[PDB]
């Protein structure tokens, strides 16, 4: 697999770049493609054998390699730029080609915003079956990603976590949420629970004591 | 116009094999290999296989022995199977047109030579145990610190999509929140409906699930 980071921002009219990495295995022998996954729509070839164009596809987007290292370059950044982007690349032990994870790519239209995080503790009707589900919600975000981590008396928690993908609000922030489900013997066997979501840089986190409710 | 449409069913059971069908328009399909992609719900994209130009139908080997790829130039139609499902097939699945030449591209197949050049609209396949099943709804609160309380409903495990929430019967509109749906572990969907409100005011989620011919109310307590 080929890392690329996760977002990036950029500004209209203004260049932006998309660098995706990997080993001599790959990137530093074999052609890099990039696809363009528009939100809620298909993907589209923007680039093909590391710095072609298919027909159609406008010159301000380039791409470039070195090393171990692909780029994809986006001048004169316009709206319709907002999109997943992907690199993919050969392999030479391997037989399939192998992608990057994708970076979405935000062209900034609106003030940044922070998320507003609320989490609640299982209800007692809950708890009667013997199950117990923390729910995290998340909104009011902008740019529209967020990470999500759970915390039960410090220590992180990864497992029956499941964390939506943001979602457009009607006010075009976004939100998301996140759900832990557990038994209620699990629930009541520790001090407290925390939500902890991280937006550039800065966490919000709230906290759920069992002994408090 | 060049076109590739996916179909199939959207909703499989784990052990069974998943069928897709991919219908090509603008370009007659026996000039050109046509691959299939897929994307997990968060994650990147995985090669399935190639059914080229040539006659040849290349597979990822990590799932080869699960694959089946077939071409069908007399319908314009190329085929993907895939057997033993497990909730880790849940993906969106493409089928694209690779282009014909020798680039230096290794998207198409697994090997040097052509690249992707168009792709279908992708088909959402959901691999879950479960058949219909109205959800359970439960009140939210916090009561474990402002002035101005935040209550919800969580409509825990159903199938399928959707339901539609809604507080007081419709008289509650300002301050509600509800949320996308996630896919748990289990098989079954959950969301969550939030309000915050700023004293003998109470407030009722009506929660409606088509599928099962079910309609929820559930009275939740602002302690």
């Amino acid at each position: 697999v080929l890392t690329q980071p996760p977002s990036v921002s950029g500004s209209l009219g203004q260049r932006v770049s998309i660098t995706c990495s990997g080993s001599s295995d790959n990137i530093g022998i074999f052609a890099v493609g990039w696809y363009q996954q528009v939100p809620g729509s298909g993907l589209r070839t923007i680039i093909y054998g590391n710095t072609k164009r298919p027909s159609g596809v406008p010159d301000r987007f380039s791409g470039s390699k070195s090393g171990n290292t692909a780029t994809l370059t986006i001048n004169s950044l316009q709206a319709e730029d907002e999109a997943d982007y992907f690199c993919v690349c050969g392999e030479s032990k391997s037989a399939t080609p192998v992608f990057g994870g994708g970076t979405t790519l935000t062209v900034l239209g609106q003030p940044k915003s922070p998320p507003s995080v609320t989490l609640f503790p299982p209800s007692t009707e809950e708890l009667n079956g013997n199950k117990a589900t923390l729910v995290c919600l998340i909104s009011d975000f902008y740019p529209g990603s967020v990470t999500v981590v759970w915390k039960a008396d410090g220590s992180t928690i990864t497992r029956n976590v499941e964390t939506t993908r943001a979602s457009k609000q009607s006010n075009s922030k976004y939100a998301a949420s996140s759900y832990l489900s557990l038994t209620s013997s699990d629930w009541k066997s520790k001090g407290s629970y925390s939500c902890e979501v991280t937006h550039e840089g800065s966490t919000v986190t709230k906290t759920v004591k069992p002994s408090e409710c | 116009q060049v076109q590739l449409q996916e179909s199939g069913p959207s909703l499989v059971k784990p052990s069974q094999t998943l069928s897709l069908t991919c219908t090509v328009s603008g370009f007659s399909l026996s000039s050109y290999s046509v691959s299939w992609v897929r994307q997990a719900p968060g994650k990147t994209l995985e090669w399935l296989g190639d059914a080229s130009n040539g006659g040849i139908i290349y597979y990822n080997p990590a799932l080869k022995s699960r694959l089946g790829i077939t071409r069908d130039n007399s319908k314009s139609q190329v085929s993907l199977s895939l057997n033993t499902i497990t909730p880790e097939d849940t993906a969106t699945y493409y089928c694209a047109k690779c282009s014909v030449g020798d680039s230096g591209s290794y998207a198409c197949t697994g090997r040097k030579g052509e690249y992707v050049d168009a792709w279908g609209q992708g088909l959402l396949v959901t691999v879950s145990s479960a058949s219909t099943t109205a959800p359970k709804v439960y009140p939210l609160s916090s009561c474990c610190s402002s002035s101005t309380v935040t209550l919800g409903c969580l409509v825990s495990s159903y199938m399928p999509e959707p339901v539609t929430v809604t507080w007081n019967s419709g008289a509650l509109k300002s301050g509600v929140h509800t949320f996308p749906a996630v896919l748990q572990s289990s098989g079954l969907y959950s969301l969550s409906s939030m309000v915050t409100v700023p004293g003998t005011q109470t407030f009722t989620c009506n929660v409606a699930h088509p599928a099962s011919s079910t309609k929820v109310d559930k009275a939740v307590d602002p302690r």
